């Protein structure tokens, strides 16, 4: 469409938008990043490595006041599509991974409303390292963890909240080996540090 | 006046004329002091067969580019940004015994940039060095794996490495439940 | 240095310098290259697959003639830095590997002298197919 | 040919072909993709991973309004 | 002068107006004959189990491109280069 293109031209613009300036204005305010992990396959779970991998969506939202425009001037389009690699990103990762893969597998597009919400849901496949309990095998239920960190921001740059305390299973497939049991989410800081934030699931 | 404006404006003013392919020095004579550091994520594998040490580790640098200064009273009390470090020079920091691996940084993490020219630059890394095993006392052994790190074209004259601090740090270690760490300290050579 | 990146710009300026272009001279003559292998390590030998590997610095020294400079003009500076990655490279490769591997594994920085000569010393992970002798 | 080269370089210039959007002429247009699946060979079934290893020819069909 | 400014100047000349999206034929009825072989490098692995084949070879390929001529005399008597083949068209086997 001739008017998506335009506002696609328009709101990527370089004479005003900077991908490498976070969007916050009006001092150093704090940039809120809503985390809400979607689990869409427990792969597997290698005992002997004690590595898990899943399958997951990490579903990422927050604000960038840069990319608004009126729907009115833009035949009411009030959606677009970006390429994320051209907007501003708060690089969260997985950072207790093993096999050293933190960032998300494909980068997907952004869904950009008009009143500048972005909302990022890209795939990822993880390799997480967890502790194995062997005590109780092969009757043995696992506790893995999975944190979530931001390689780039502090706490004091972009601050990250969980959408739901529950990570989603709206489209798991059951893994036929393992069974799903809970998958709570916790927002975690460090009293003693104030720029340490931290979401991690188990 | 907001601070998305006089960032926009520190940044075009900065890499301007910036070259990243020159080292950052004012005087040729000088010398870019580099502080080096490890933080060891975790210890992903011992390998006694293939004899091979897998390590995620943090790659902790600090070094100072005389081009990137500025005042923040002239950009709204910005006194650091962050930059991707591939818009920047950096040292070419190796890891000489590297075995089934790669020999440099290969994620290339944004960079931490000062007001004063200080840079920190702190990637990870998973890295697969040689070590010798020792299986006299096995399964009672005590390994040794040494990890040699060190810029690989600009010689002391030109880059020299500092010990940001005696012992690798592990604050942020994942315990593996194989192996105890009983000393883990960097030696300047 | 201001001096120091004002040779690097000068010498690389995709409008003189074409990376492309072997750095003949004197009509159709050859780049002569000098190689030299460093066994830094015998990292295995897998006689079941037949591999051999190893960790090697490969020298690799030539002569480019459109990499020259005055050292006068240049504040007296007699080498410079450059990224292998932005100059012509003699596409040295390990034939007989295994694993479909053939160049260096890093692309560090190649030396050159203030009269166009090079050297380039990358390091290499390199698994090269041998033949076992079982008997 | 020239011809041919012509055409190409009118087709997909950036300027006026953005790939990265949508062909629908209108807002509410959508676009119909016809999928069809040739099976060149069932190359694996591993039961014990379970993972069926295929070599497919995916046929896909659309009209792009702006390639014309 | 020299060898390598002239082949500057000819790649200049070679690439002005050259697409690499279009098959190379001065007309289109034309066919551009690909003359292929195959060189084994070595049969790395036969695989009975999984009924594959793993083998290393040199894909020899030759076709003829209508906008990658010049004169040699105009260029110093170059009579050939070596060019990135990801600069120009290659039949897609
Ligand atoms: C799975 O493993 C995780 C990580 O080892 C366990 O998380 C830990 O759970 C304990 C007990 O709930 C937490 O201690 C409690 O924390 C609360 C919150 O401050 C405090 O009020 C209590 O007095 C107590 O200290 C601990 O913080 C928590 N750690 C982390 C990093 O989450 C979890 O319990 C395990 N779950 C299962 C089912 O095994
Ligand atoms: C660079 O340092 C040397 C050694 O102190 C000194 O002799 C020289 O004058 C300095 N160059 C400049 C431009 O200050
Ligand atoms: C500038 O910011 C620093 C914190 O980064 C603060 O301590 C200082 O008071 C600020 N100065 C002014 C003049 O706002
Ligand atoms: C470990 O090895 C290093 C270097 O090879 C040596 O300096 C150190 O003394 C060794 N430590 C032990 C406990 O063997
Ligand atoms: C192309 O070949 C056809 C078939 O021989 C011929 O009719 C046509 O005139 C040719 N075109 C040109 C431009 O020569
Ligand atoms: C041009 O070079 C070829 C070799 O590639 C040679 O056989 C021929 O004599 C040369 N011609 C001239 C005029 O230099
Ligand atoms: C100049 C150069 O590339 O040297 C590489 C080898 N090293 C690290 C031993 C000096
Ligand atoms: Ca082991
Ligand atoms: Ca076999």
């Amino acid at each position: 469409t001739d008017t998506e293109e335009r506002l696609v031209e328009h709101l990527l613009d370089p004479s005003r938008y900077n991908k490498l300036i976070r969007p916050a204005t009006n001092g150093s305010e704090l940039v809120t990043v809503q985390l809400m992990v979607s689990l869409a396959q427990l792969i597997s779970v290698h005992e002997r490595e004690q590595i898990m991998t899943t399958n997951v969506w990490l579903t990422q939202e927050w604000e960038d006041y840069r990319l608004t425009w009126k729907p009115e001037e833009f035949d009411n389009m009030k959606k677009v599509r970006l390429p994320s690699k051209h907007i501003w990103l708060p690089d969260v990762v997985l950072y207790n991974n093993a096999d050293g893969m933190y960032e998300v597998s494909f980068y997907s597009n952004a869904v950009v409303s008009y009143d500048g919400s972005i909302f990022w849901l890209p795939p990822a496949i993880y390799k997480s390292a967890c502790k194995i309990e062997v005590k109780h095998f092969p009757f043995d239920q696992q506790n893995c963890t999975m944190k979530f960190r931001s390689w780039t921001y502090d706490r004091t740059e972009i601050d990250l909240v969980l959408k739901s305390e529950v990570a989603s299973l709206d489209d798991f497939t059951p893994s036929g080996e393992w069974d799903i049991v809970a998958l709570p989410g916790r927002r975690n800081e460090n009293p003693d540090d104030s720029t340490y934030v931290d979401i991690t699931y188990d | 006046e907001t601070r998305a404006h006089a960032e926009e404006r520190l940044l075009k003013k900065l890499f301007s004329g910036y070259n990243k392919w020159s080292r950052p020095v004012a005087n040729i004579s000088d010398v870019v002091l580099v502080r080096f550091g490890l933080s060891i994520a975790q210890l992903i594998d011992v390998d006694e067969k293939n004899q091979m040490m897998t390590t995620n580790v943090w790659v902790k640098q600090e070094w100072h580019d005389y081009k990137l200064r500025w005042d923040p009273a002239d950009y709204e009390n910005v006194t650091s940004i962050r930059i991707p470090s591939e818009l920047i020079w950096r040292p070419d920091i190796v890891l000489y015994n590297n075995a089934d691996g790669d020999f440099a940084v290969t994620h290339l993490t944004k960079a931490h940039l000062f007001h004063d020219g200080r840079v920190q630059w702190t990637p990870p890394a998973i890295y697969k060095s040689s070590c010798s095993i020792d299986v006299t006392f096995f399964p009672f052994d005590q390994q040794n794996c040494t990890m040699k790190f060190g810029s690989w074209t600009y010689d002391k004259a030109k880059i020299d490495l500092v010990n940001m601090h005696s012992r690798v740090d592990q604050l942020d270690f994942w315990e593996s439940g194989e192996w105890v760490i009983v000393d883990a300290v960097g030696t300047y050579n």
